[PDB]
């Protein structure tokens, strides 16, 4: 499973992890994000959620916008 | 719609296409200039934008994507790889990758890519466990490439001559010494045309060097295969380029187990070209260091012991009245394992092949062929040995003219 | 753990290792890369890594522990050594050292030497008071290396050859002359398989200086010692490196008193090498400067009188269509103890293996053999000497294929 | 009694205290420590020493017994 993203929705992400900038994503219905790594061919989003490294998938996201960026991944 | 599809089309209904969209007077300009204009023009719908091409990798660490049918030249259709991508999916100079691309947004000059659909004709988590190319056992050519076909003709003789002195396995380093006006290139394209019969499973490459436009025209016109071909107007970075280029994708296919042969006309050409490029002791006019690139491309060749192979046919040059090329020849003497000679006072006479039978030779010939056929070759090799070139080549022509298959003709002299 | 036991595991299952360590993905990198990450994940546990190399002392003051399964080509695995501990062991390049490893501190490249445990095989404390090479008496040789088996077997023709020829005992100084296509490649591994069963204490040591890719694997799955190599397609310095390595390596061996063996391929290719790296009169192209480091190499060869031996076998190529091969030739003619000569017209008629008889000889027989021996051998000479080349091998080859023994043989002839 | 040696790594760092004529403070390896001054170190029949200048007097440290050698910059060993 885990339908890869687009390239232009991974490059503003990777992007947006570099300068320690923060998200806008809680619940599924401001945070910081810290960086992102694969495991078992599976990409996730490392976010310290005051204290809390939360492991967000990238094939699991509702959507990400900002102050200065929005997008919404396809 | 497709990029491939554009490429291929000639570019009087290029223009015709482009005028039935609203575009104004497109015949004055490049090939490529009317691809980005049409591109750039149907730009409305959101899919049905497909792209591929081979990665090449600048220092500054972004990639463009290239298309063989231009020789891998560098023009306004490339497609952008960002640096990011080259991370994500573990990628390499020489790899073939496919996909969508998007058209650019503002402030930038490129097409980019959207989605990976294929690498190297695989899926993208499966061509990234694949081990390297100087990390695999090379062996000799214990298999073996037959030419000669079974219809009687008159170009059967260049074949059957070819099959009956110097044997042709996969994995060979083989070298043709050529003197001027003696026939090169019709054994070139004889020996392209026997492989695209006899064998359609390997890729064939055929790679031209100084040539000039009306041989390169011929010549992709007359091959079943990829033709890459640079001509003696472009500067000698061209050349490397070019080289470099078709060396690494034979590499990377390599890696994935298929069988590559590449025809390769005037390594000589090549090294003056290294010369030329190669920082600045002297041995009569070439850099010592200026070597070093060529020998490693020949030095590429070799059977795999995990599967797979690669098979280099050189051309080299002599008797052109130049220190600068019996050096070259001089300095790549003994690195191959195969040898083919070529005559000129054979030629003067018009006699078809003109090859210099007792010069020629394989090394460790007992791995491609059967005791038997060993036998008849010995019993054959010893005849000819106190005759002349010329008499040589004349009986082995009438020899053979009259049976079929290279069996018959080993039985007539029972 | 274990640095050696980690070079001499295959790269299939040292990815699976890195895998089951829970590492990223390090299959598109080469042998040394995986070597070092993988020592790099298992620093956890202090007081676990071995590692043993050879020394090789740079011209800044540091060293490094190089390998002999990488040919001692210079890689991100090395161990660095500082120069307090080469002035603390008086320690000299070639010397062979094991014991712990640490990782790379923090700002540093490499791996570092943490414990001295032993050096060329010994105690530290013992291997700091051994009288230097150059300080010791040569001689001429006296034990016999026989090549004879006593099997009955085919490849025992040979040896029985070599044996009644040209004698080789501890601390020859031999040379071979081969022209082209002649079977020297089938003699040289006559020889190492006779020195491996017959004399088992000695030291085995083979070196190619300019060989073929698939040429270097078939010797190093046959020999039964250490085999070092460079292929063609590398820098001219890279030759000169892993000569200086070998040399330096085998004379601390023989200042414990012991008895090594070099087989050298072609020493016309390590003098072409020490043409193209020595600074600008070139006699024929040859520098004449550029012959005084390969003749030091050639001239080790020796009997030591307080104990141990070094002898070096060599080979010459000529009649090749080079007038810089018969200048290093000439050079080098008159300097051995032994010389054996091979002919290209018993290669032509395809008997092997074609010992030119009535031009090889050693200097001193009589030091070597008993008097009775001397006096069958002088026998055989005396009859042997009328006949031809080809004539003389097929006589010889006929006569010592009815018994088991050159003993046997020789009281056939009564 | 044989001597022991000690390790490549500390060796290096006590080499390097040697240069610049620094103060540690290694005594001895039972209870006595308190300051020295080291000044050099040298071998004599397979044992090493470091060769101090404690207020003018100098006496011969075996690199067998030292503990530590707490100073600003390299304190830190138990060899």
């Amino acid at each position: 499973t885990y339908q890869p993203i687009n390239c232009d929705d991974y490059d503003n992400l990777e992007l947006a992890c570099q300068h320690h900038l923060m998200l806008t994503l809680e619940l599924k219905d401001q945070a910081k994000a810290s960086d992102l790594v694969s495991r078992k061919n599976v990409e996730y989003l490392v976010v310290e959620a005051a204290g809390e490294t939360r492991e967000l998938r990238l094939d699991k996201i509702t959507s990400f916008s900002h102050p200065e960026i929005g997008t919404v991944v396809v | 719609m497709n990029l491939t599809e554009l490429k291929n089309t000639p570019v009087s209904e290029l223009i015709t296409l482009g005028e039935n969209m609203g575009l104004e007077n497109l015949a004055r300009m490049r090939k490529q200039d009317i691809i980005f204009a049409i591109l750039k023009q149907h730009a409305k719908s959101g899919e049905d934008i497909f792209g591929d091409g081979v990665l090449e990798i600048l220092q500054d660490g972004f990639g463009f994507l290239r298309s063989a049918d231009s020789s891998y030249l560098a023009g306004p259709d490339d497609i952008y790889v960002s640096p990011s991508q080259i991370r994500r999916f573990n990628l390499r100079t020489g790899d073939t990758i496919s996909g969508k691309i998007r058209p650019p947004k503002e402030g930038e000059r490129y097409f980019a890519l959207l989605k990976v659909n294929e690498v190297n004709f695989d899926k993208p988590e499966n061509a990234r466990n694949k081990i390297l190319f100087e990390n695999l056992t090379p062996l000799h050519a214990n298999s073996r490439l037959r030419m000669e076909r079974g219809n009687g003709s008159t170009e059967d003789l260049t074949a059957r001559v070819l099959d009956l002195a110097s044997p042709i396995g996969r994995g060979q380093r083989g070298l043709i010494v050529a003197p001027p006006k003696a026939g090169k290139t019709m054994l070139l394209q004889n020996i392209a045309q026997s492989i695209a019969y006899n064998h359609p499973d390997c890729v064939l490459m055929v790679l031209l060097i100084d040539e000039r436009p009306e041989e390169v025209t011929e010549m992709q016109r007359l091959v079943k295969g990829e033709v890459v071909a640079s001509t003696f107007d472009e500067p000698a970075s061209r050349h490397v380029q070019v080289a470099e280029m078709v060396i690494e994708k034979a590499k990377r296919l390599v890696e994935h187990k298929k069988d590559v042969i590449i025809l390769l006309d005037s390594i000589t050409r090549l090294a003056r070209a290294y010369n030329t490029v190669v920082p600045a002791v002297l041995t009569g006019g070439v850099d010592a260091n200026a070597l070093h690139r060529p020998k490693r491309f020949f030095g590429a060749a070799r059977n795999v012991e995990e599967g797979g192979s690669l098979t280099i046919i050189a051309t080299a040059l002599i008797d052109t009245g130049s220190k600068m090329d019996e050096v070259i020849y001089e300095e790549f003497k003994g690195t191959g394992n195969m040898e083919l000679h070529l005559s000129r006072k054979i030629a003067e006479k018009r006699v078809f092949p003109a090859i210099d039978y007792n010069r020629s030779g394989t090394r460790k010939e007992e791995l491609l062929t059967t005791q038997e056929e060993l036998q008849k070759m010995w019993i054959l090799r010893k005849i000819i040995h106190p005759m002349g070139e010329i008499d040589a080549m004349e009986f082995l022509i009438n020899k053979l003219a009259m049976t079929k298959t290279n069996d018959d003709f080993f039985e007539m002299m029972k």
